C-alpha cells in the first residue's frame, strides 16, 4: 500500500537514492574479478571489524547462481540475498522452459533488470549492492565476465573491481592487464588477482577468498593456504629487489 | 497404464519403466524415458494423465535442483519424497489435479542405504523393498514376493525384474515396448543399455 | 516535528491536540443544551438560535430522532451532527435486524464512541467536531442519559449540560439534587419535567424563553419525539403562572 | 504553531478547518445566484457574465435538474457545481429504484449535504469550492435549500449567493416582509429577475444574462422547467423597469 | 504565499485559488497558438504548428474524433490525445449503443467533467491542454473553448496558446461578417486564416506550417495540411 | 515534500525537466533521413580501458524495419524498448502487417507520463520518469524512412536529422548546416562519423563509437566494427583533402 | 434450459473475379419454419473498400459485424488514416473470432 | 496529502546508510547484555535482564531466551514485543520446513528466512525496522552447533562466542581474551557469566537478574537436548564459578 | 479518501528511542493510579472512579473489566483506548482460542495476545501507540494465578504486586513493605485500600474505588446447574457495600 516515490530526479537531473545506493557500495568490501584465457577468478577481501567468526557457516561472499555461473558483490549483504534468490530461481526456471542453462550475460542482464526495476517503482529503495558475475556460457568454453550497479547498468570486461579502495585496484588492473596476453593460466590468473586485492588488503591470508571458475561448470574456492602460497610468492617477487 | 516398476536391492534401487507412448490406436514412441533424475543420488519415474506426466517430473526436478544449488546441498531420499508427496496432496484437492504417480528411488549417502518410495497421484506415500504403480503390480508382485531377499546384490536384482518383465510380457494385453532400467546407488544413476536381452 | 498537532499523534506531552481543538469546535455554535430524567422519561432541552430572516426556522434543528426510542441532540457544527445522526441511525437500524432487539441506549453510544476513538488512533480519519447526548426510557435501565465526545469518551449521566455556559447549568442541576437527595426530577407526566428542565435552563443562563428560543426532545416508553413551538409555548406559560 | 491551513481535514487551534474557510472565498468571488421559495414551489436565477460577443447567447446554460423535480444552481467553481449535481442525480436515480417514489427534497438535500461533508473528512480530497441552492415540490410541499462547502445546509424562504449575495440577501427579506402570506410563483420569477439584475451593481463592469427556472405545482406541475421566451423577456423587462 | 498553496491541486490558497489549475493554464499560454470560429453551416479550426529546428516537422494540432466532431490543441500534447482519445470513446459509445451522433453540448460536459477529477483528489495533476473543439450535430455547427480548470464554454469563435489574444479581438470584432458565411467554406477558412495571422509576429504561416480542420451541414470533419492549405497563404 | 506530478508557476512538470536534464549527461547519439536509408551513431564512452567496448548496447533493433539509439539513464530504456519490440510484434500478428514508425513511436511515448504516486486516470505506477530519450528510426510504405525523438515528456518530434546528448546543442547546430533533402547514404555515414568525432571527448575510433542504418531492402544492421573501421578512414582522408 | 443461440437460415456466396470480388446473400431471415423479414440485408459495406457477411445466428453475425466495423474506424484513429488492406483485415476478424473461441460468435464468416 | 507526514523509513543516508536501522542499532545497544558461546560439547546462551523490582515475578519470566525448535534457541537483545512478532514467524516456519521434508529445519536456512524478513523492511513497506538482534544457537545434522547473530538491517553471521545489547565492545573484547577452541560448556558457561559480570551496569550480578539456556548432546542419550534454567539452577551455577 | 497513511507513525529517533511510545507513557503517567496485588490464592486489582461530574453515574464506566471468566484487566491512561482494547481481547480470547481448543486461554497467552495488538499499533502503518497501560490478572489451571502489565510498546511482564499511572513510584514502595510470599486474598485486599489511599484525594469509599478479584469459583454466578466440571467464573468484582465493610477495619 506503501508506494511513494522515493528515486527521483532531482533539478541537476540526479536520482540520489540511487547514487546513495553506490555510497553503500564504495563502503562494501573490495571484490575483483579477471578472466583467463580459459577461466575466470573472483576475489573478495574479508573485514576485519570483529575477528572470532566461524568462517564454516558465516555467508560466503562469492555465491553460485547456478552450477556454472556466479555472482559476487559489494554493498548491503542483506540486499544481495534477494538478488542471489531471484537469479538463482531464473536459473532455474529458463532451464525448465527453454531447455538449456542460462548463459552469463542473459543471467546478468535479469540481476540488472531487478535492479533497475528498483529505481523507479514506489515504495521501495534501490539496491544497495554492485555485482560481478561471471561463468561459462553452456558448450561454451571463452569466459565470461560482468558487472552490475544499483542503477540497473551493466557492461562486460576484461577485469574488474568494485567496493572500497576498487579505485586504486583498479589502476592496478588497468596497468598490469594486457588484453594481448590474458593470463593463460589458472595459475597466473588467480597470481594476478591476489596481486591486485594486496594492493588495498594489506597482508590479509585470511582476509582474502579466491574462487576459480573453468569451464563446464568447474567451479572450486581455494582454501586458507593455496591463497597463502600465492602471497607468499608475491611478496618475494617484491623483496626479491 | 505404463509399467513402473522399483526394487531396493542391497546397495541400490533399480527402476525399470516402459518405453511405449501409445496415444489412441497408434504407438507413437517406443524408447520414452518416463524419469527425471531430481538430484546426483535421487531418480523419479512416473507413469499417468498424457501431459501432468512429464510436467510434473520436470516441475519437481526444477525444486529440488533450485535447493540443491541454495544450500548447496543434496537432500535426503526421504525429503525428497516428502516434499513430493506434499506436491501431490496439494494437487488432489485442486481445481485440476496432476494425475500422476511416481516411484522414488535414491541413495541416502548420509545413512549409507538404498530407499526406494511409492507414491500415487492422492499423494499416497509408502516406503518398500519393491513397488509398482497401476496393474503392473497385479502381475509382479507374487514373483517379488517370493524371491526379494534384502541382502540381494544388483546382479540378482536384475534377474529378478528380468523375470518380472518376462511375466509381464506374457500375461499383459498391452505391448508395452519392453523398460529402461536404471540403477541408483552410491556413486549415483546409471541406465543399463542393455536390458532388451540381458 | 510540528506536525504532531495537525494528526492524531501523541505530543510529548502525550496529549493528542487535534482531539483538543475538535473539543473547541463544538462549541462553535454557541449552543446549550441539557438533559434530565423524569420517573419514566427523559427531556433534552437546547437553544434554538435562527439569525438569518431568510432561513425556514423548521428546518434548524440540531436534536435528531435516532429510532423510535432513541434520541439524540448534538453540540457543534451542524455537518459534523448530521453526519453522527446518519451513522447513529443506521447503526440502530442495523442492531435491530441482526439482533431482533432495539439498540440500547448505552450501546448506540458506546457503539459511537468506539467509532470516535478510532478517528483518534487513525491518522487519515479527523475526529468529529461534537458531543452527542443520547437519551430514550430503554427497557432495563429506563430513563437514560448517555454523551460521547471527540476523544472516544462516554457515560451516563443523571442528568447533564453541553455547551459553552455548561458550567453554570451543571452546577446549577448539581445543587438542585444535592437538594432533592435523589438523581431524577421526582414528577409522573413529561410536561412537568420539560418545565424544570426549561426553568432550571433559564435561572443557569439567566435568560427569558420565547417558544422560538428553545427546542425540546421527549423520551417515554417505547417513544421519542420533539414538540412543536406551540407545544413549547404551552410549557412556557404554565412556568409563568409560578414565577 | 503554525500551518493548519495546509491539509484539508485539519482543526486549527480554534477548531476552525481553514480549507473550508478557503473554500468559501472561491464562492463569494463567484457569479451571483439566488433561490426564491414561493407558495406552490420555487424560483432559480443566476447571473451570467457576457465575458465578451463571442459567447453564444442563452446557450451556456448554468441551471441544472436533478431528476424531473430538483433544480440545482451554484456559485463558484462550476466544475465543482456539476460534479456535485452529478452526483445529486445518482443519489436521486438510487432511491427512485428502491423506493419508487422520486427523492423528496429534503432527502435530497441531505444526500448533498452527506457528500459534501464528505470531503472536509480527509485530507487527501479538497472541499467543494461551490455553494448551492436547490429545492423543488414533493410529496408535502415545495423546499429550498442551500449548501455550503463546510457541507452544512438550511431550509430557506429565500436564499442567495456569490459575488453580490448581500443585495440580494438584503432584497429577499424585503420580500419575506412585504408578503407575509406567500409570493406566487409568477410573481417570485419577476421578483427574482429584479434580485439579479439589482446584485449585478458588484460586477455593473461586465454585462450579462439573466437565467431562471421554476418547479410549481400549478404553473409547471411539479415539474422543474426553464423560464424561456415571453415569461422570461416579461421578467428581464420587469427588472429594467425597476432597474431606473 | 503561494509556495505554501501550490504544491498540489487539492490545497485551496486563502484567497480560494487552485495554483496548480493555474499553473496549468499557463502551460496552454506557452503553447502554439490555434483559432476556431463557426458560421451557421459550418465550423473552422486553423492552427499554427510548432517546428523545434528547421529539422524538426512541425507537431500536429488537430485530432478527428469522430465524422463530426473534432478539436485543436495548445499546450502538452500527450494530455490532448489523453483526452481526444476519451472523447472518441465517447462519442464511439453513444454511435454503437444509442445509434446516435454525440451532442457537441454533451461531449463538453464530459470533458469538464472528466478534467474536474484531476482538480479535487491527491496526487493527480490538471491536465495541462487547452483545447477547440468544433462539430456539426443535431442542432447544427458548434465551438466550444476547454480549459483544463474544466471550464467549457459555447462560442462563435475563439482562440488559444500565445498572442492568441490578437485573433480574440479580430474575431470579436468580424462577428456579424462571418457569422453569416453560410454555404461557403473557403470564405469561413479564409476568415479564419486571417485571423490567427493577426496573433503571428515571429514568422509567416508557410505551407508546412499551416493546418486547418472543417466540418459541417454536408462536410465530415476532415483535415487540411501542407499543400491542401496553399490556397490559404 | 512535493507530488511527482507537480507543475511549477511556468507551467511545466518538474520530473520531466529534471528528466531533461540527466539526458544532457548522457552519451551523444545522432541521427541522419535520407531517401536511401537512415542511420544512427552513438558514442560508445567506455569507462576504464578494462571495460569490452562492444558490451555497450546503444543501439538495438526493434523490428526489421525499426531500429533505435538511446542516450542517458540507458537502463530505463530497456523495458521501453520491450515494449517497444513487443508493440510492432504483436501489432503484426493482429494485423499480418508491419507496424508504422510513426505509430510504434506514438506507443513508446505513452509510456512517458505514466507516473506519479496516485495520478487519477487510469492506474500509472511508477515512481518517475524515464531518464532517456531515443532516436527510433525506421521504414515503412505509408511514410518512407522516418527518424523521430522520443522524449520522456510523451512528445516525440520527427527530424531529418537529430542529435541527442552531451553534444546535441553542437551537433545539432551541424546538422543544421550540413543537412539536404539529397543525401545519400555514405554521405550520411560520413556525416554522422564526423559529428560524433567533434563533440566525442575522446578520438574517435571503431571502438568507442557504433554505427548503424536501417534500409528498406536489408532493414535494420549494425555496422560491425570493420565496417565504420572504413568509414572512419574514408573520412579521416576526405578531410585531410581540404 | 436457456439456449443463448439461434439459426436465422439464410445463404451467402462470395466469388473473387481478377480484379473484382463479389459478395452476394438472400435477403430473407427466418425462425424454425415462420419468416422474420424478406428484406433484411446480410452483406455489409465496411469501408476502406470491404465487403463483410457473417451468416448463421444473426444476433451473433451483427455483434461481429458491428465489432468489425467499429475495428476498422479505429484502424484509422491509430495509424494515421492508413487502409486497412483485406488480408489485414481478415487476421483482425480471426482475432476478434478467436476471442470468443469457449463461446462462440455461432456464425460462418466471409469477407 | 499525507506525503507530509511520511518520515521515509527506507531511504539513503547521503553517506549510503540506513537512518532507521542504524538508529535500531543504537536503541538494541541500550538492551540488557546477551552472550552465545559455543563449545565443542555444546553451545551456552547466557542473557542480563533489564531493569527489575523486588515484585517482579521472575519463575513465570522469560524476556530473552525463547526456544524456536527443540534444536533451535534465541537471546534477545531490543524490543521484547517486535522480537515476539519475529519469533512466531520464525516458529511456523520450522514446522512448515518440517511438514513438507519431515526433518528439521537446518540452523541456518531458518536464520537467513528471519533475516531476509528483517531485510524486507529495509527495503519496501514505508514501515520502521523492527528493534531487535537475536542470537541464534541451533543444532543440526550438518554443521552441527551453530551460532549465528542477526540485527535490525537484515545482515547475520556466525560466531564462535558473541553479544549483542549494551557494552558488546568490553564484551566481545574480555570473549576474545579468553576463548578457545577446544572448550567445553562448563567452561564457556564460566566465561559467560564472568563476561556479564564484567560488563554490567548493575551493582552485581545476581540470579534474579539472569536467564540461561544450554543446548547439549547429553552424552547418556545421543540427541540434542535445550535446558532454560530456572532461577534456582542460576543461583546455583552462580555460587559454583564463584560469583555467588 | 483511502487511508494514505501507510507509513510507520512511530519511529527510530537518532538517540535510538521511539517517542511516540515514550509519549504514549507519558500520557499513562497522567492517568489515575490503579494497581495489582497477587496472593497465594487469589489476585486482586483496583483503581480509583475518578467521577469527572457529580452529575455523571460512575457506575456506568467500569475500568476493571472481564476478559473472560477466569481473567480481568484494569488500565491507568487513556480510556477510550483501554475500551476498545477490552472488546478486541474478549474477541481475540474466542477467536483464537475457545473456538480452537474449546477452553478459555490462559492469563499469559491472552496477554500475550493483547500484547501482540498493541505491538501493532507501534508498527502498523499510519497509527499511533495505545496510549494506556493494562494490568491482567487471571488464573489457569497449569499456571496458577498470575498478574501482568502490558505497556504501549506492546511489552509485557508478570508481577507480585505493582501499581501504574499517577502515583505508581509511591504505591510500589508501599507495596514492596507490605507484600510477602504467604498473603491470603483478604490480606491483599487489606493492602490493596490502603495502598489506594494514599493515592486518593478526596472521598475514599465503595463509590469512588472500583476493585475486583481473581480468587475461588463462583458456581452461584454460573447461571446454570447440572455439569459439575463447570462450577463458576473465579473473577468476581466486590460490589460498593463489601468494599466499605473492610474499609471499617482499615
Amino acid at each position: 500500500g506503501y508506494d511513494r516515490a522515493l528515486s527521483i530526479f532531482s533539478p541537476d537531473g540526479h536520482i540520489f537514492q540511487v547514487e546513495y545506493a553506490l555510497e553503500a557500495v564504495k563502503r562494501g568490501t573490495c571484490a575483483v574479478g579477471v578472466k583467463g584465457k580459459n577461466c575466470v577468478v573472483l576475489g573478495c577481501e574479508r573485514r576485519s571489524t570483529l575477528k572470532l567468526q566461524d568462517t564454516r557457516i558465516t555467508p560466503s561472499k562469492v555465491s553460485k547462481i547456478d552450477s556454472h555461473v556466479v555472482l559476487s558483490f559489494s554493498g548491503l549483504n542483506a540486499d544481495s540475498r534477494i538478488l542471489i534468490e531471484k537469479a538463482r530461481v531464473e536459473a532455474q526456471s529458463h532451464r525448465l522452459t527453454l531447455e538449456d542453462p542460462v548463459t552469463v550475460e542473459y543471467l546478468t542482464r535479469y540481476v540488472a533488470g531487478v535492479q533497475q526495476r528498483y529505481t523507479q517503482s514506489g515504495g521501495v529503495r534501490p539496491f544497495g549492492v554492485s555485482t560481478l558475475i561471471a561463468g561459462f556460457d553452456p558448450r561454451d568454453d571463452e569466459p565470461k565476465l560482468y558487472q552490475t550497479e544499483p542503477s540497473g547498468i551493466y557492461s562486460s570486461w576484461s577485469a574488474q573491481t568494485i567496493g572500497r579502495n576498487s579505485k586504486t585496484v583498479r589502476e592496478f588492473l588497468e596497468k598490469n592487464y594486457d588484453r594481448k596476453e590474458p593470463p593463460a593460466t589458472v595459475e597466473e590468473c588467480v597470481k594476478l588477482t591476489v596481486r591486485s586485492l594486496l594492493e588495498v588488503v594489506q597482508t590479509g591470508a585470511k582476509n582474502i577468498e579466491i574462487t576459480v571458475v573453468k569451464p563446464d561448470s568447474d567451479i572450486v574456492a581455494l582454501s586458507s593456504e593455496e591463497i597463502n602460497q600465492y602471497v607468499t610468492q608475491i611478496e618475494q617477487e617484491k623483496q626479491e629487489q | 497404464m505404463d509399467i513402473i516398476l522399483g526394487i531396493r536391492v542391497q546397495d541400490s534401487v533399480i527402476l525399470a519403466s516402459s518405453k511405449a507412448v501409445t496415444r489412441g490406436i497408434s504407438v507413437l514412441k517406443d524408447s520414452d524415458d518416463k524419469t527425471r533424475q531430481l538430484s546426483p543420488h535421487t531418480l523419479m519415474s512416473f507413469a499417468g494423465e498424457a501431459g501432468d506426466t512429464v510436467q510434473f517430473a520436470e516441475y519437481i526436478q526444477a525444486n529440488i535442483q533450485l535447493y540443491s544449488i541454495r544450500e548447496d546441498y543434496e537432500l535426503s531420499p526421504q525429503a525428497v519424497s516428502s516434499f513430493v508427496r506434499q506436491e501431490l496432496a496439494k494437487s488432489i484437492r485442486s481445481r485440476r489435479p496432476y494425475q500422476v504417480n511416481v516411484l522414488i528411488g535414491g541413495y541416502d549417502k548420509k545413512k549409507n542405504k538404498p530407499e526406494l518410495y511409492q507414491i500415487d497421484y492422492l499423494g499416497t506415500k509408502v516406503e518398500l523393498p519393491y513397488g509398482a504403480h497401476g496393474y503392473s503390480g497385479f502381475y509382479t508382485f507374487s514373483l517379488l514376493d517370493h524371491h526379494y531377499r534384502p541382502d540381494m546384490t544388483t546382479e540378482e536384482g536384475l534377474d529378478l525384474l528380468k523375470l518380472c518383465v518376462q511375466e509381464l510380457e506374457k500375461r499383459m494385453p498391452m505391448d508395452f515396448k519392453g523398460v529402461i532400467v536404471k540403477i541408483v546407488d552410491k556413486d549415483g544413476i546409471r541406465q543399463v543399455d542393455d536390458f532388451q536381452a540381458q | 516535528a510540528g506536525y504532531d498537532r495537525h494528526i492524531t499523534i501523541f505530543s510529548p506531552e502525550g496529549r493528542l491536540y487535534q482531539v483538543e481543538y475538535a473539543f473547541k469546535a463544538t462549541n462553535q455554535t454557541n449552543i446549550n443544551s441539557l438533559a434530565v430524567r423524569g420517573k419514566d422519561c427523559t427531556v433534552v432541552i437546547s437553544q434554538k438560535k435562527v439569525p438569518d430572516k431568510l432561513l425556514d426556522p423548521t428546518t434548524v434543528s440540531y436534536i435528531f430522532c435516532i429510532s423510535r426510542t432513541i434520541g439524540m441532540v448534538v453540540n457543534g457544527p451542524i455537518p459534523d451532527a448530521r453526519n453522527a445522526a446518519l451513522r447513529a441511525k443506521a447503526e440502530a437500524a442495523e442492531f435491530r435486524y441482526k439482533y431482533g432487539y432495539d439498540m440500547p441506549c448505552d450501546v448506540l453510544a458506546k457503539r459511537m464512541a468506539n467509532l470516535s476513538q478510532i478517528y483518534t488512533q487513525r491518522a487519515y480519519m479527523r475526529p468529529l467536531g461534537v458531543i452527542l447526548t443520547f437519551v430514550s426510557v430503554d427497557e432495563e435501565l429506563g430513563p437514560s442519559i448517555y454523551k460521547t465526545d471527540p476523544a472516544g469518551y462516554y457515560v451516563g449521566y443523571k442528568a447533564t449540560a453541553t455547551g459553552p455556559k455548561q458550567q453554570e447549568i451543571t452546577t446549577n442541576l448539581e445543587n438542585h439534587f444535592k437538594k432533592s437527595k435523589i438523581d431524577h426530577i421526582n414528577e409522573e407526566s413529561w410536561e412537568k419535567v420539560v418545565e424544570f428542565a426549561i426553568t432550571h435552563m433559564i435561572d443557569a443562563l439567566g435568560t427569558e424563553f420565547s417558544k422560538n428560543d428553545l427546542e425540546v426532545g421527549v423520551a417515554t416508553k417505547d417513544k421519542f419525539f420533539t414538540l412543536s413551538a406551540e407545544n413549547i409555548e404551552e410549557r412556557l406559560v404554565a412556568i409563568a403562572e409560578q414565577d | 504553531g503554525t500551518g493548519y491551513d495546509l491539509s484539508n481535514s485539519v482543526f486549527s487551534p480554534d477548531g476552525r478547518n481553514f480549507q473550508v474557510e478557503y473554500a468559501v472565498k472561491a464562492v463569494e468571488n463567484g457569479t451571483t445566484s439566488i433561490g426564491i421559495k414561493c407558495n406552490d414551489g420555487v424560483v432559480f436565477a443566476v447571473e451570467k457574465l457576457i465575458t465578451s460577443k463571442l459567447l453564444v447567447p442563452q446557450k451556456n446554460v448554468k441551471i441544472q435538474v436533478v431528476d424531473r423535480h430538483i433544480g440545482c444552481v451554484y456559485s463558484g467553481l462550476i466544475p465543482d457545481g456539476r460534479h456535485l449535481v452529478n452526483r445529486g442525480r445518482e443519489e436521486a436515480a438510487s432511491f427512485k429504484k428502491l423506493y419508487k417514489t422520486p427523492i423528496p427534497i429534503p432527502a435530497f438535500a441531505d444526500r448533498l449535504g452527506q457528500y459534501v461533508q464528505a470531503h472536509t473528512l480527509y485530507n487527501s480530497v479538497r472541499p467543494f469550492g461551490v455553494s448551492t441552492i436547490f429545492g423543488g415540490v414533493d410529496k408535502n410541499g415545495a423546499h429550498l435549500y442551500m449548501l455550503e462547502p463546510s457541507g452544512s445546509y438550511w431550509g430557506y424562504k429565500g436564499a442567495a449567493t456569490g459575488k453580490g449575495r448581500q443585495s440580494a440577501k438584503a432584497e429577499l427579506e424585503k420580500l419575506v416582509d412585504h408578503h407575509p402570506e406567500g409570493l406566487s410563483a409568477r410573481e417570485a420569477v419577476k421578483q427574482a429577475a429584479k434580485i439579479i439584475y439589482l446584485a449585478h451593481e458588484d460586477n455593473k463592469e461586465k454585462d450579462f444574462e439573466l437565467e431562471i427556472s421554476w418547479c410549481s405545482l400549478s404553473e409547471t406541475n411539479g415539474l422543474h422547467k426553464f423560464v424561456k421566451g415571453d415569461l422570461l423577456q416579461e421578467a428581464i423587462d420587469f427588472a429594467q423597469k425597476e432597474i431606473n | 504565499f503561494r509556495n505554501n498553496y501550490d504544491g498540489d491541486t487539492v490545497t485551496f490558497s486563502p484567497t480560494g485559488r487552485l495554483f496548480q489549475v493555474e499553473y496549468a493554464l499557463e502551460a496552454i499560454k506557452q503553447g502554439s497558438v490555434t483559432v476556431g470560429l463557426r458560421s451557421n453551416t459550418h465550423a473552422v479550426l486553423v492552427a499554427l504548428k510548432r517546428n523545434a529546428d528547421e529539422l524538426s516537422s512541425y507537431q500536429k494540432k488537430i485530432i478527428k474524433c469522430d465524422e463530426h466532431m473534432g478539436l485543436s490543441l495548445a499546450g502538452l500534447a500527450p494530455d490532448a490525445r489523453v483526452l481526444s482519445n476519451y472523447l472518441r470513446q465517447q462519442c464511439n459509445y453513444s454511435s454503437l449503443v444509442f445509434n446516435r451522433k454525440l451532442a457537441v453540448e454533451r461531449a463538453g460536459h464530459l470533458l469538464c467533467d472528466k478534467a474536474q477529477k484531476n482538480t479535487q483528489s491527491y496526487g493527480g495533476r490538471p491536465y495541462g491542454v487547452g483545447l477547440l473543439i468544433i462539430g456539426y450535430d443535431k442542432s447544427g455547427a458548434h465551438l466550444l473553448e476547454f480549459q483544463p480548470s474544466g471550464n467549457v464554454t459555447e462560442l462563435y469563435g475563439t482562440a488559444i496558446g500565445a498572442r492568441s489574444q490578437g485573433a480574440k479581438t479580430y474575431l470579436e470584432r468580424t462577428l456579424d461578417t462571418f457569422i453569416k458565411i453560410d454555404g461557403n467554406p473557403d470564405e469561413l477558412i479564409k476568415a479564419g486564416v486571417e485571423a490567427i495571422s493577426q496573433s503571428l509576429r515571429d514568422e509567416s504561416l508557410t505551407v508546412d506550417n499551416l493546418s486547418i480542420a472543417i466540418v459541417g451541414k454536408d462536410t465530415p470533419f476532415t483535415i487540411y495540411d501542407g499543400e491542401a492549405v496553399a490556397k490559404y497563404i | 515534500d512535493r507530488g511527482v506530478s507537480t507543475f511549477s508557476p511556468e507551467g511545466r512538470l518538474f520530473q520531466v525537466e529534471y528528466s531533461l536534464e540527466a539526458i544532457k549527461l548522457g552519451s551523444t547519439a545522432i541521427g541522419i533521413a535520407t531517401k536511401e536509408g537512415v542511420v544512427l551513431g552513438v558514442e560508445k564512452r567506455a569507462t576504464s580501458p578494462l571495460l569490452e567496448s562492444d558490451s555497450i548496447e546503444k543501439i538495438v533493433e526493434i523490428d526489421r524495419h525499426i531500429g533505435c539509439a538511446m542516450s542517458g539513464l540507458t537502463a530505463d530504456a530497456r523495458s521501453m524498448i520491450e515494449h517497444a519490440r513487443t508493440a510492432a510484434v504483436t501489432h503484426n500478428l493482429y494485423y499480418d502487417e508491419d507496424i508504422n514508425v510513426e505509430s510504434l513511436t506514438q506507443s513508446v511515448c505513452d509510456l512517458a507520463l505514466r507516473f506519479g504516486e496516485g495520478a487519477s486516470g487510469e492506474e500509472r505506477l511508477m515512481s518517475r520518469p524515464f531518464g532517456v530519450a531515443l532516436l527510433i528510426a525506421g521504414h515503412d510504405a505509408d511514410d518512407g524512412y522516418q527518424l523521430f525523438h522520443a522524449e520522456p515528456s510523451g512528445t516525440f518530434y520527427r527530424y531529418n536529422a537529430k542529435a541527442i546528448g552531451s553534444g546535441s546543442e553542437g551537433a545539432q547546430a551541424e546538422l543544421l548546416n550540413e543537412w539536404h533533402s539529397s543525401l545519400t547514404l555514405k554521405e550520411a555515414e560520413l556525416l554522422v562519423l564526423k559529428i560524433l568525432k567533434q563533440v566525442m571527448e575522446e578520438k574517435l575510433d571503431e571502438n568507442n563509437a557504433q554505427l548503424s542504418c536501417i534500409t528498406k531492402q536489408d532493414g535494420f544492421k549494425i555496422y560491425d566494427n570493420e565496417k565504420t573501421a572504413e568509414l572512419i578512414k574514408e573520412l579521416k582522408e576526405k578531410e585531410a583533402a581540404e | 434450459q436457456f439456449n443463448p443461440y439461434g439459426d436465422n437460415g439464410g445463404t451467402i456466396l462470395g466469388i473473387a473475379g481478377e480484379d473484382f470480388a463479389v459478395l452476394a446473400g438472400d435477403t430473407r431471415n427466418i425462425t424454425d419454419y415462420s419468416i422474420n423479414s424478406r428484406y433484411e440485408p446480410k452483406v455489409f459495406d465496411c469501408g476502406d473498400n470491404i465487403v463483410m457477411s457473417a451468416n448463421g445466428f444473426a444476433a451473433d453475425g451483427d455483434a461481429l459485424v458491428k465489432r468489425f466495423k467499429n475495428s476498422v474506424k479505429w484502424y484509422h484513429f491509430d495509424h494515421n488514416d492508413k487502409k486497412l488492406s483485406i488480408n489485414s483485415a481478415a487476421r483482425n476478424i480471426q482475432h476478434l473470432l478467436y476471442g470468443k473461441r469457449f463461446f462462440p460468435y455461432y456464425v460462418h464468416t466471409i469477407i | 496529502g499525507s506525503r507530509r507526514y511520511d518520515s521515509r523509513t527506507t531511504i539513503f543516508s547521503p553517506e549510503g546508510r540506513l537512518y532507521q536501522v542504524e538508529y535500531a542499532l543504537e536503541s538494541i545497544s541500550h538492551a540488557g547484555t546477551a552472550i552465545g558461546i559455543m563449545a565443542s560439547d555444546g553451545i551456552v546462551l547466557a542473557a542480563e535482564r533489564k531493569v527489575t523490582s523486588t515484585l517482579l515475578e521472575q519463575d513465570t519470566s522469560t524476556e530473552k531466551l525463547y526456544k524456536l525448535n527443540d534444536k533451535i534457541a534465541v537471546a534477545v537483545a531490543g524490543l521484547t514485543a517486535d522480537a515476539e512478532i519475529l519469533i512466531n514467524t520464525a516458529r511456523i516456519h520450522a514446522q512448515n520446513y518440517l511438514k513438507t521434508y519431515n526433518e528439521d529445519i537446518p540452523v541456518e536456512i531458518l536464520v537467513r528466512r528471519l533475516s531476509d524478513i528483517k531485510q524486507g523492511y529495509t527495503q519496501h513497506g514505508g514501515l520502521r525496522p523492527f528493534g531487535v538482534s537475536f542470537i541464534y544457537a541451533g543444532y543440526d545434522d550438518r554443521y552441527g552447533y551453530q551460532l549465528y547473530t542477526s540485527n535490525p538491517s537484515g545482515n547475520y553471521t556466525g560466531w564462535k562466542a558473541i553479544s549483542v545489547g549494551a557494552n558488546t565492545s568490553a564484551a566481545q573484547t574480555l570473549l576474545q581474551m579468553d576463548y578457545k577452541d577446544d572448550m567445553k560448556v562448563d567452561d564457556a558457561i564460566e566465561l559467560a557469566l564472568k563476561t556479564l559480570s564484567k560488563t554490567t551496569d548493575s551493582s552485581a550480578l545476581t540470579y534474579d537478574r539472569l536467564e540461561f539456556a544450554t543446548i547439549r548432546k547429553g552424552a547418556n542419550d545421543g540427541e540434542v537436548y535445550q535446558k532454560i534454567f530456572k532461577p534456582q539452577e542460576i543461583k546455583d551455577i552462580l555460587v559454583k564459578t564463584g560469583i555467588t | 479518501m483511502t487511508d494514505r497513511y501507510s507509513f510507520s507513525l512511530t519511529t527510530f529517533s537518532p538517540s535510538g528511542k521511539l517517542g511516540q511510545i515514550d509519549y504514549a507513557l507519558t500520557a499513562v503517567k497522567q492517568g489515575v493510579t490503579s494497581l495489582g496485588i497477587k496472593a497465594t490464592n487469589g489476585v486482586v486489582i483496583a483503581t480509583e472512579k475518578k467521577s469527572s461530574s457529580p452529575l455523571a453515574m460512575s457506575e456506568t464506566l467500569s475500568k476493571v473489566s472481564l476478559l473472560t471468566p477466569d481473567i480481568g484487566a484494569v488500565y491507568s491512561g487513556m480510556g477510550p483506548d483501554y475500551r476498545v482494547l477490552v472488546d478486541k481481547s474478549r474477541k481475540v480470547a474466542h477467536t483464537s482460542y475457545k473456538r480452537i481448543y474449546g477452553e478459555y486461554p490462559p492469563t499469559k497467552l491472552l496477554v500475550s495476545e493483547v500484547a501482540k495488538i498493541m505491538q501493532e499499533a507501534t508498527q502498523s502503518g499510519g497509527v499511533r501507540p495505545f496510549g494506556v497501560s493494562l494490568l491482567i490478572a487471571g488464573h489457569d489451571e497449569f499456571n496458577g494465578f498470575s498478574l501482568y502489565q502490558v505497556d504501549p510498546s506492546g511489552s509485557y511482564f508478570p508481577w507480585k504486586a505493582t501499581a501504574i499511572g499517577k502515583g505508581s513510584v509511591a504505591a510500589k514502595t508501599f507495596l514492596e513493605k507490605r507484600w510477602n510470599d504467604e498473603l491470603e486474598l483478604e490480606d491483599a485486599i487489606h493492602i490493596a485500600l490502603l495502598t489506594l489511599k494514599e493515592s486518593v484525594e478526596g472521598e475514599f469509599n465503595g463509590d469512588t474505588i472500583e476493585l475486583a478479584i481473581i480468587g475461588d469459583e463462583n458456581p452461584d454466578l454460573l447461571g446454570y446447574t447440572g455439569i459439575p466440571t463447570d462450577k463458576g467464573p473465579r473473577f468476581r468484582k466486590l460490589t460498593s457495600q463489601e468494599i466499605n465493610d473492610r474499609l471499617e477495619a482499615l
